[PDB]
C-alpha cells in the first residue's frame, strides 16, 4: 500500500517530493471577514532550507470548481476515460492512460483567463448565430484587453454562460493549461527544526471581477482546507535574489513587511533567536508591520511582541482601521523615523522589504529615498543613486509579489 | 510528410529564468515550422559569438532587476565588451518580456541587445516587440508576432498563406 | 618574419618525419618545439602549420581562406569523391548536396533519429549487462559497433548488426584499411614505384567491399516502401532550392560512404576517449554518474533528458579538446595576404589547422592544458572565437556536430546511468591513427548496478 | 522461465534486426539459442552466442 | 457486478480510510483474488475487485 500520490510531471519539474501536513491554523482573530493561515510542513530526509527560501506548492482544484466542470459537461466525477493527441503538449496529461474526470481536472488550471485560441475554439462549437458573434467580439484587441484580461474572464465562465456551445470534455481539457506551482515565503528558521517548515498564507477570496459569482485563489483556498496528517507535494526553491539575514548578527536590520510581508522576517526572528541563545551578541533590527487592526490581522503578535521583550527586534506598528486613529501604514511611521533609518544605513544596516510588490514595496522605496534626501540635503537624483549602490552591495533586498 | 517549404532557417533564442521568454521562444518555432522554416531553439548565451549568418534570429527575453537571465549572461557580455567579430549578415529581431512593475528597469535588455545588435551592423528585418506580465502580454506578443512573420516574409520568401492551420495540430484521448 | 622549420633529410626535406605510424602526434611535438606555426616541406609541395589561436582566428576569416583539400583528403577523394567532405567549396555539387541534406540535421529531424539511437544504445548496455563476471569490453571496438549501427539505422534504415558479429563489421575492416593506406602514402617519396601495386590492389579491393554495401543500402530502399523519412530519403528526393536540381547518382553514392564514415568514425573516437578521461578522473566519473542517474528517471531516456545531461556535455568537449578525433583541416589562400602581421602568404598557398594544438594554447585555456577538466566547459559562451574547433570552420564545418553530440551524449549517459567501471588494467594511453584518432586497446571492465535487481526467496 | 526468456527475446531481436531479403541459418541460429539457454539456466554463464558470426568454440 | 455503496462505505469507516485515497499493494505469492499489484489504485476502486459477503473462512 504505498499509499502513493501522483507523481505529477510538474510535482517532477520542481523536485517536489510528497510529505504531511504537521499543522494548519488560522492567524486572524474570530470574526475577521479574512482569513491568513499558518501551516507547518515536514521535509524529508533529503530537502533542507535556509531564511528567505520558498515553498512552491502544487496544488489542487477544489471542489466547487471541479464540480461546475463536470455539471457543465454533465459527467460523473469517477467516471474513468482516456484521451489522446499526437501533437507536444505543455498540459502534461497523462496520455494513453484511463484516469476518472476529476483526477484529470487536478492537472489544469481552471481559472486563468480565456486565451484567444480558447476562443475561436468555443466561436467554431457555438450554434448560437449571436452567440457566436459576441465570442469572436471578444477576439478584437480592445476588447480582450478590457473584457478579458481586465477582469480575468475564464473559458469555464464562457461556456457556463453559453451552454450551446458544443465544445465537449476532451476538447476542454486539451486546451488549458498546466497547473503551476504557488509560492510562498518559508516562515520559520532552520535553525529550530532543519526538517520543519513553516509557511504564511494570506487566502484569496471576494466577488469575482469576472461577474460570475464568487472567486477563490487555487492554492492559497487548497492550503487553507488542509489539515493535520493530510499530505502536500511541494518543493523547495531557492530565489535569484538572495533575501538573507547579514553574515554578522551585529550588522543592523530594517525590516518593512505588513500583512503577510512578516512571513520572512519571522524567519529571521526566529534566528537571531537561536544565535543570541548560543551567546552571540545581536544588534539593532527594526520591523515595521502594518495591519488592519489589532483586533483582526496582527499576525504572530505574541511571538513578535515576546522577541520585543527579549531585545531580539524592536517593533513598530501602523493599523489602517483603529476606530478614532488617522489611517495608518508603514511608510508612514518610517518617515515619523527617518533621521535614526538613514543613520543607521550609513552604519551598514541591511534593509529588507517583503509583501505586496505594486503598492506597498513602491510607496516604501519612496518614502526611503524621501528620508535620504531630507536628512542629506541631496537631490532625489542623488538620493536614487544612492539606493542603486544599496542594492548593488547587497544590502537592499525584496520579497515582494503581486500575489 | 507535411509539407515543408522554408524552408528558411529560423533560429530562435531565449533568455529565460522563469520559463516565460523560453515558452515564447519555443512558440515562435512552433508557428515557424507551420510557416514552413526550418527552426531551432537555443538558449541566448550559447550562441554567443555564433549568430547565423543567414535566415533570420528571433530573440526572445527577459530581464532581472536591469540584468540578463542566467542563461543570457555570456551573450550579452560577448555583446557588451566584445564588438570586434562584428554582427554582419545577422539579420534579427529582438522579443522583450519584462514587467511594468519594474520601474527603471523595464525591458532594459531586450532593448540592450536590439540597440547593440545594430550599433554593429544589423539586419534587423522586425522591430523589437515587448511584453508587459502587469497588463496584455499576449495582446503585444501578438501585434509583433503577426507584423514580424510579415516582415521578414517580403524581405525573403513566401510559405505559409495564413498559417493554413498548419497550426490545429490537436492530439488527445 | 621568416617560419620555423622542423629538421630535414636533403632532397626529401622533411617528408620523412611523416614516416611514423603516428604523424599527427609527431606534428604535435615539432609545433610544441617550434610554437604557433612552422613551414613543411616534401619534394614539390608546402604547407603551413598553425597551432596558436591568434593565428587561427585569421586563417577561419572565410573572406581571406577557404576550405583546401589536404594531400589526405586528396587521397580519400579516391572513395569519398565530390561528397561534402571532398568536395571544393566552388564545385557546384557542394552547395547543392549541402542544401539538399542540411535539412537532415534540423531539430525536427534530430527528434527523429532519438528513437533509432536509443535502438542502437540499448544494444550496447545489453551485451555488457550479459557478459559474465570478470570478462572485459573492448572499447572502441564496441564504441565502432554502436555508431556505425546508430548512422546506418538512422541514416538509411540499414542494419549492420554489428553486435551480432564478434570480429568487425567486413565494411569496418576495409574502411580501416583504406584509411591506413591514406595515411601510409603520406610519406611515400615514389608513389609510382612497382613495389607499390599491392598496396594499390588492396586499395581498390577495399574501396569495392565499401561500394558493394552502398549499392546494397540503395537496392534496399528501392524496395524500400520508403519514407523512412530520412538522409537517404532527403538525398534521392530532395531540390536544391537555389538551382532547382536533385543529386545525381553518382553524387549520391559519394554521400552514401561519405556519411557512412564521417558519420561513425570519430564518434567512435569521442566516446572512447572520453571513457578512458572518466576512468582516469575518478572524481570526474563520480560527478558524470551523479547527473546521469539525476536525469535519466525512465526506463529509455527522452530527447529533452538527452539535452538535460550537461555535465555530460561537459565531458564531451573537454575529451574533443585534448584528442580531436579528427585532428586536422586545411585552408588555401583565396587572394596574397598577410597571417598575424608577421607571414606573407600568395595566393593559393595551403595551412593546416592542428586543432589539438589549438586546444592546447595556454594563452586561451591557462597554464593547466593536460588536465581532463569539464568545468572548463560551464559556460561555452565564455570560449573566445575559433579557439575550439573539433568540427572545423563556417560554412565547411561539420553538417553532423548535432548529430554526434547527441548520440555521444545518449549513450555516454546510458553507461553511466548502468554500470560502475573499473581500469582493471591500468591501461597506457596508445593513440592509433587511421588520419582520425582512436585510443587502442583500451580495455575496462563494466559491473552492473542492476539499475539494482539482486534478489533471493529460495 | 525467466531466464529462458532472456535468450528467447535475444533471438527474436536478431530476427527483427535483419534487413530486407537477409535470411536466417536456422540450426545454427536454434544452437546459438539452446547452448545459451541451458549455459545461463543451469550455470548463471553465458555463452554470448548471439554476439558472435562463427559458432562458438 | 460492482459492490454497493453501503458495503463499500462499511469497509472504509471500519479501517478509517478515505475512498479515494490512493495506494498500492504487493506480495509475491499468486493470487486468484485478481488484485492490481504493483499499480496505485484508490481503495474503493480496489474494493471493486474483491466479494465482501462470502462466508468468513
Ligand atoms: C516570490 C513569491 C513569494 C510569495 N510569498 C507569499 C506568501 O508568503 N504568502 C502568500 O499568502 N502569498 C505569497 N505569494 C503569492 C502566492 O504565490 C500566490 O500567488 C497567492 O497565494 C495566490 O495564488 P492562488 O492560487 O491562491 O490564487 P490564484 O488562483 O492564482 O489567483 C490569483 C490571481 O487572482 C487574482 N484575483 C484576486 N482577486 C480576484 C477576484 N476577486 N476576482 C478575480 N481575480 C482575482 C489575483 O490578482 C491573481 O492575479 C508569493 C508569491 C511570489 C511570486
Ligand atoms: C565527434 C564527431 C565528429 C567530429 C570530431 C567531426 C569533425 C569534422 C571536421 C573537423 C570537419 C571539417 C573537415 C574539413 O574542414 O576538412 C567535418 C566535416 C564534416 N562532417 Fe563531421 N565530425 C564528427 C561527426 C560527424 C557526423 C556524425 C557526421 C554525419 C552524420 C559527419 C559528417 C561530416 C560531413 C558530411 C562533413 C563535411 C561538411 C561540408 O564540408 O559540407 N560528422 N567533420
Ligand atoms: C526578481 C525579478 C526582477 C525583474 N526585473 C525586471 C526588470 O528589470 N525589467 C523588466 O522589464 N522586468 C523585470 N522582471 C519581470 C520579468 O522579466 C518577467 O516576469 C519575465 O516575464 C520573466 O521571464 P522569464 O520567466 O523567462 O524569466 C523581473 C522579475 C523578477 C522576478
Ligand atoms: C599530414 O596530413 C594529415 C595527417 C593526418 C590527418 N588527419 C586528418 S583528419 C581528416 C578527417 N577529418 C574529418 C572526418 C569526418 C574524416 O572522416 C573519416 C577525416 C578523414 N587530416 C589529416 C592530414
Amino acid at each position: 500500500f504505498v499509499d502513493s500520490a501522483a507523481d505529477m510531471p510538474l510535482a517532477k519539474m520542481h523536485g517536489a517530493f510528497s510529505t504531511n501536513v504537521v499543522a494548519s491554523k488560522e492567524l486572524q482573530q474570530p470574526g475577521s471577514a479574512r482569513s491568513t493561515r499558518h501551516l507547518e510542513i515536514e521535509l524529508p530526509k533529503e530537502a533542507s532550507y535556509q531564511e528567505g527560501d520558498h515553498l512552491g506548492v502544487i496544488p489542487r482544484n477544489y471542489e466547487g470548481i471541479v464540480n461546475r466542470v463536470t455539471a457543465r459537461f454533465g459527467l460523473d466525477a469517477s467516471q474513468q476515460i482516456r484521451l489522446e493527441a499526437e501533437e507536444e503538449k505543455l498540459a502534461h496529461l497523462p496520455l494513453a492512460k484511463t484516469v476518472s474526470v476529476e483526477e484529470l481536472l487536478q492537472y489544469v488550471e481552471l481559472q486563468d483567463p480565456v486565451t484567444r485560441t480558447q476562443l475561436r475554439a468555443m466561436a467554431a462549437k457555438t450554434v448560437c448565430p449571436p452567440h457566436k458573434v459576441e465570442l469572436e467580439a471578444l477576439l478584437e484587441k480592445q476588447a480582450y484587453k478590457e473584457q478579458v484580461l481586465a477582469k480575468r474572464l475564464t473559458m469555464l465562465e464562457l461556456l457556463e454562460k453559453y451552454p450551446a456551445c458544443e465544445m465537449k470534455f476532451s476538447e476542454f481539457i486539451a486546451l488549458l493549461p498546466s497547473i503551476r506551482p504557488r509560492y510562498y515565503s518559508i516562515s520559520s528558521s532552520p535553525r529550530v527544526d532543519e526538517k520543519q517548515a513553516s509557511i504564511t498564507v494570506s487566502v484569496v477570496s471576494g466577488e469575482a471581477w469576472s461577474g460570475y459569482g464568487e472567486y477563490k485563489g487555487i492554492a492559497s483556498n487548497y492550503l487553507a482546507e488542509l489539515q493535520e496528517g493530510d499530505t502536500i507535494t511541494c518543493f523547495i526553491s531557492t530565489p535569484q535574489s538572495e533575501f538573507t539575514l547579514p553574515k554578522d548578527p551585529e550588522t543592523p536590520l530594517i525590516m518593512v513587511g505588513p500583512g503577510t510581508g512578516v512571513a520572512p522576517f519571522r524567519g529571521f526572528v526566529q534566528a537571531r533567536k537561536q544565535l543570541k541563545e548560543q551567546g552571540q551578541s545581536l544588534g539593532e533590527a527594526h520591523l515595521y508591520f502594518g495591519c488592519r487592526s489589532p483586533h483582526e490581522d496582527y499576525l504572530y503578535q505574541e511571538e513578535l511582541e515576546n522577541a520585543q521583550s527579549e531585545g531580539i527586534i524592536t517593533l513598530h506598528t501602523a493599523f489602517s482601521r483603529m476606530p478614532n486613529q488617522p489611517k495608518t501604514y508603514v511608510q508612514h511611521v518610517m518617515e515619523q523615523d527617518g533621521k535614526k533609518l538613514i543613520e543607521l544605513l550609513d552604519q551598514g544596516a541591511h534593509f529588507y522589504i517583503c509583501g505586496d510588490g505594486s503598492q506597498m514595496a513602491p510607496a516604501v522605496e519612496a518614502t526611503l529615498m524621501k528620508s535620504y534626501a531630507d536628512v542629506h540635503q541631496v537631490s532625489e537624483a542623488d538620493a536614487r543613486l544612492w539606493l542603486q549602490q544599496l542594492e548593488e552591495k547587497g544590502r537592499y533586498a525584496k520579497d515582494v509579489w503581486a500575489g | 510528410k507535411a509539407e515543408n517549404a522554408h524552408n528558411t532557417p529560423l533560429l530562435v533564442l531565449y533568455g529565460s529564468n522563469m520559463g516565460t521568454a523560453e515558452g515564447t521562444a519555443r512558440d515562435l518555432a512552433d508557428i515557424a515550422m507551420s510557416k514552413g522554416f526550418a527552426p531551432q531553439v537555443a538558449t541566448l548565451d550559447s550562441h554567443a559569438g555564433n549568430l547565423p549568418r543567414e535566415g533570420a534570429v528571433l530573440i526572445v527575453t527577459a530581464s532581472y532587476n536591469g540584468h540578463p537571465p542566467d542563461n543570457a549572461k555570456q551573450f550579452v557580455d560577448w555583446l557588451d565588451q566584445a564588438s570586434a567579430d562584428e554582427v554582419k549578415g545577422v539579420r534579427y529581431s529582438v522579443f522583450g518580456c519584462g514587467d511594468k512593475n519594474w520601474a527603471t528597469t523595464y525591458q532594459k535588455v531586450p532593448a540592450f541587445i536590439d540597440e547593440t545588435l545594430a550599433a554593429k551592423g544589423a539586419e534587423n528585418i522586425a522591430d523589437r516587440g515587448e511584453a508587459d506580465a502587469s497588463d496584455d502580454f499576449e495582446g503585444t506578443y501578438e501585434e509583433w508576432r503577426e507584423h514580424m512573420w510579415s516582415d521578414v516574409a517580403a524581405y525573403f520568401n513566401l510559405d505559409i498563406e495564413n498559417s493554413e492551420d498548419n497550426k490545429s495540430t490537436l492530439s488527445l484521448q | 618574419k621568416e617560419m620555423p622549420q622542423p629538421k630535414t633529410f636533403g632532397e626529401l626535406k622533411n617528408l620523412p618525419l611523416l614516416n611514423t605510424d603516428k604523424p599527427v602526434q609527431a606534428l604535435m611535438k615539432i609545433a610544441d618545439e617550434l610554437g604557433e606555426i612552422f613551414k613543411f616541406e616534401a619534394p614539390g609541395r608546402v604547407t603551413r602549420y598553425l597551432s596558436s589561436q591568434r593565428l587561427i582566428k585569421e586563417a577561419c576569416d572565410e573572406s581571406r581562406f577557404d576550405k583546401n583539400l589536404s594531400q589526405a583528403l586528396k587521397f580519400v577523394r579516391d572513395f569519398f569523391g565530390d561528397g561534402l567532405f571532398t568536395s571544393w567549396t566552388h564545385e557546384k555539387n557542394w552547395k547543392k548536396a549541402h542544401n539538399i541534406l542540411l535539412p537532415s540535421f534540423s531539430q525536427q529531424a534530430m527528434k527523429g533519429y532519438h528513437a533509432m539511437m536509443v535502438d542502437i544504445a540499448v544494444q550496447l548496455v545489453q551485451k555488457w549487462e550479459r557478459l559474465n563476471a570478470d570478462e572485459h569490453i573492448e572499447v572502441p571496438e564496441d564504441m565502432t559497433r554502436l555508431t556505425l549501427d546508430t548512422i546506418g539505422l538512422c541514416g538509411f534504415n540499414y542494419r549492420f548488426n554489428s553486435f551480432y558479429r564478434d570480429q568487425p563489421h567486413p565494411f569496418i575492416t576495409s574502411m580501416v584499411r583504406a584509411l591506413d593506406e591514406a595515411m601510409n602514402k603520406l610519406q611515400r617519396a615514389n608513389p609510382d614505384d612497382p613495389a607499390y601495386d599491392e598496396n594499390k590492389r588492396q586499395f581498390q579491393e577495399d574501396i569495392k567491399v565499401m561500394n558493394d554495401l552502398v549499392d546494397k543500402i540503395i537496392a534496399d530502399r528501392k524496395a524500400s516502401g520508403e519514407q523512412s523519412d530520412d538522409l537517404l530519403t532527403h538525398m534521392l528526393n530532395g531540390k536544391d532550392p537555389e538551382t532547382g536540381e536533385p543529386l545525381d547518382d553518382e553524387n549520391i553514392r559519394y554521400q552514401i560512404i561519405t556519411f557512412l564514415i564521417a558519420g561513425h568514425e570519430t564518434t567512435s573516437g569521442l566516446l572512447s576517449f572520453a571513457l578512458y578521461f572518466l576512468v582516469k578522473n575518478p572524481h570526474v566519473l563520480q560527478k558524470a554518474a551523479e547527473e546521469a542517474a539525476r536525469v535519466l528517471v525512465d526506463p529509455v531516456p527522452s530527447y529533452k533528458q538527452v539535452k538535460q545531461l550537461k555535465y555530460v556535455g561537459m565531458v564531451l568537449n573537454e575529451a574533443l579538446r585534448l584528442w580531436p578525433t579528427a585532428p586536422a583541416f586545411s585552408l588555401y589562400a583565396k587572394e596574397d595576404t598577410v597571417l598575424g602581421g608577421e607571414y606573407p602568404l600568395e595566393k593559393g598557398d595551403e595551412l593546416m589547422v592542428l586543432i589539438p594544438q589549438l586546444h592546447r594554447d595556454k594563452t586561451i585555456w591557462g597554464d593547466d592544458v593536460e588536465e581532463f577538466r569539464p568545468e572548463r566547459f560551464e559556460n561555452p559562451s565564455a570560449i573566445p572565437q575559433h579557439a575550439f574547433k573539433p568540427f572545423g570552420n563556417g560554412q565547411r564545418a561539420c553538417i553532423g556536430q548535432q548529430f554526434a553530440l547527441h548520440e555521444a551524449t545518449l549513450v555516454l549517459g546510458m553507461m553511466l546511468k548502468h554500470f560502475d567501471f573499473e581500469d582493471h588494467t591500468n591501461y597506457e594511453l596508445d593513440i592509433k591513427e587511421t588520419l582520425t584518432l582512436k585510443p587502442e586497446g583500451f580495455v575496462v571492465k563494466a559491473k552492473s548496478k542492476k539499475i539494482p535487481l539482486k534478489k533471493v526467496r529460495k
